[PDB]
């Protein structure tokens, strides 16, 4: 039941400000704002409550404040860690008790563009041995985040048997994907390899793997 | 450290029922409220329900009423969330955390546990080996349902290097992931790499070692 912005950004060094408005059942009446910061692949961390206090350990480049109905949260001196969804949430009164905020994306501009990382498995003896065969291609610490992937048998495009994940976020604000090549172990022994093959921006990364 | 150590989640059909502890140390838990809170794949965080610090007194989103109950046990230091008539929206990470008062912020956070409400039955994944400066090997976890499965290195002994990879969701409605670590080359054929790989709801349990 709290609005705030889908996304902000802003370049390194800069101040952003993320805002929050409910209404005078929540944040107009009350000083219970809190505010999070999440990390892909992470639980919640607070980052303010009672709406400008800051929990030990938080960076005072994290301030909040709150005017009517419309609390802020502002990031000074913006740093490329600082990327993550925020949300605000306030109490409620009695019956409501507490609301969220839909949550911000903030970006952080300027990040290193980064070519993927790419590792290609062959099929293990012991998945050839129980009538199967899959390749694994294994994409890594790549910036920004759209890839399209194509696998080849020997040098002919390959489409059937072919699953590749979404990229995703990663720790380190890079992202990683995953493509999966279903062969049977005849196709496997009957080529002299397969290649994965990841584009990134223009830009092609190519791993390749033979039998045995 | 201070510690809130989840379980009781995983799979679900359609109008069952769950309960969810969520075991707490390293702070006074019968001091604090506490508090579940959802959050939905791709989705935003929504608060759940909340209890105060003696459990006398709770609270919970209207989405939930009549279907969850907040309690807690301050013995055990434990809180509990039972789920009951789950429905397929259910479907969710369920954090539980500490709040620094009741109805206001909440300073720590458990890790989350997967609720799944599906119909679709449990499957455990078949493992497999990845072997081929510096190189990678891992091991390839198939075809398993629901989400999630944990894997680690040796026990838990090696985790410098270790990446484990957003499982795909194939047409099937199986999942299969993959996880890497990347060693030394020198490494290979002389230290042993083994992954343990855990999927919870089919209580499959495997060592795979990797050569
Ligand atoms: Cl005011
Ligand atoms: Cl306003
Ligand atoms: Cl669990
Ligand atoms: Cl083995």
């Amino acid at each position: 039941a709290l609005t705030q912005p889908a996304s902000v950004s802003g370049s390194p060094g800069q101040s952003i400000t993320i805002s929050c408005t409910g209404t005078s059942s929540d944040v107009g009446s009350y000083n219970f704002v809190s505010w999070y910061q999440q990390h892909p692949g992470k639980a919640p961390k607070l980052m303010i409550y009672e709406v400008s206090e800051r929990p030990s350990g938080i960076s005072n480049r994290f301030s909040g404040s709150k005017s009517g109905n419309t609390a802020s949260l502002t990031i000074s001196g913006l740093q490329a860690e600082d990327e993550a969804d925020y949300y605000c949430s306030s109490y409620a009164g009695s019956t409501t008790f507490r609301v969220f905020g839909g949550g911000t994306k903030l970006t952080v501009r300027g990040q290193p563009k980064a070519a993927p990382s790419v590792t290609l498995f062959p099929p293990s003896s012991e998945e050839l041995q129980a009538n199967k065969a899959t390749l694994v291609c294994l994409i890594s610490d790549f910036y920004p985040g759209a890839v399209t992937v194509a696998w080849k048998a020997d040098s002919s495009p390959v489409k059937a048997g072919v699953e590749t994940t979404t990229p995703s976020k990663q720790s380190n604000n890079k992202y990683a994907a995953s493509s999966y090549l279903s062969l049977t172990p005849e196709q496997w022994k009957s080529h002299r390899s397969y290649s994965c093959q990841v584009t990134h921006e223009g830009s092609t990364v190519e791993k390749t793997v033979a039998p045995t | 450290e201070v510690q809130l150590v989840e379980s009781g989640g995983g799979l679900v059909q359609p109008g069952g029922s769950l309960r969810l502890s969520c075991a707490a140390s390293g702070f006074t838990f019968s001091t604090y409220a506490m508090s579940w809170v959802r959050q939905a794949p791709g989705k935003g965080l929504e608060w759940v329900s909340s209890i105060n610090n003696s459990g006398r007194n709770t609270f919970s989103a209207d989405s939930v009423k009549g279907r969850f109950t907040i309690s807690r046990d301050n013995s055990k230091n434990t809180l509990f969330l039972v789920m009951n008539s789950l429905r397929a929206e259910d479907t969710a990470v369920y954090y539980c955390a500490k709040d620094l008062r009741l109805g206001g912020g909440s300073d720590y956070w458990g890790q989350g546990t997967l609720v799944t409400v599906s119909s679709a039955s449990t499957k455990g994944p078949s493992v497999f080996p990845l072997a081929p400066g510096t190189a990678a090997l891992g091991c390839l976890v198939k075809d398993y349902f629901p989400e999630p499965v944990t894997v680690s290195w040796n026990s838990g002994a090696l985790t410098s290097g270790v990446h484990t990879f957003p499982a795909v969701l194939q047409s099937s409605g199986l999942y299969s992931l993959s996880s890497v670590v990347t060693v030394p080359s020198s490494s290979l054929g002389t230290q042993t790499y083994i992954c343990n790989v855990n999927h919870k709801p089919s209580n499959t349990k495997v060592d795979k070692r990797v050569e």
